[PDB]
């Protein structure tokens, strides 16, 4: 097992993609889509 | 308006000499950004152990800029 | 009051309006990371 | 602001007294991504 080793490298490549979808799904959370902020919250009460 | 105070009275102002060759003198500092020479933070947000990308006004990498130094004033013995 | 402040509700899930930005998150006290 | 002038500045030093003075480098504002690197303390201490 090491770097040079193609195997390994699958190995952890696979473990990799699983990790990317999580990653993925967590960034989305944090984009705002167009909105003034992440979350509503204080404009709901202190605005109109 | 907010007062200065009083401008000064002087009838006349000290003498200027300006010589070319004396201040032609070249020492170039070009700008490092991994050295984070001149970085202001973009949306003044904090960030603890990550590395992002971030749009704001930044010094372009490696650039020397305009150097400007000041000198002392032409004196004799000890009267300036 | 004394909801606001986060000492008393540390440790719980809450709703945060500091300085105009809204979320809902749990405050736990902890070592100070990044600029004052 | 669309123009700015840098004033010179001369220290009336005696002429046994005078010292160099330490250079001033002036460099232009453009807006630019830059990779930033965070430490625990949160200061920038590298960039790309």
């Amino acid at each position: 097992f090491t770097t040079t080793n193609e195997a390994f490298q699958k190995v952890q490549d696979a473990v990799n993609n699983n990790a990317q979808a999580l990653s993925k799904l967590a960034s989305e959370l944090s984009n705002t889509f167009g909105a003034i902020s992440a979350s509503i919250g204080d404009i709901i009460q202190r605005l109109d | 308006y907010v007062d200065v105070g009083p401008d000064s009275v002087k009838s006349a102002c000290i003498e200027v000499d300006i010589q070319q060759t004396f201040f032609d003198k070249t020492w170039p500092r070009p700008i490092d950004v991994s050295k984070a020479d001149g970085i202001i933070y973009p949306q003044g947000r904090t960030y603890s152990n990550i590395t992002i990308t971030y749009q704001g006004l930044f010094p372009y990498q490696g650039d020397h800029g305009d150097m400007y130094v000041y000198s002392a004033g032409h004196a004799t013995g000890t009267t300036p | 009051a004394n909801d606001t402040k986060i000492a008393s509700q540390l440790g719980n899930c809450v709703e945060y309006s500091l300085y105009g930005v809204s979320g809902r998150g749990v405050f736990q006290n902890c070592t100070a990371v990044g600029v004052r | 602001i669309k123009y700015y002038s840098i004033i010179p500045h001369s220290i009336r030093s005696i002429q046994s007294d005078r010292k160099a003075w330490a250079a001033f480098y002036v460099y232009k504002l453009q807006p630019l991504t830059f990779l930033l690197d965070f430490s625990v303390d949160g200061y920038i201490r590298r960039a790309i």
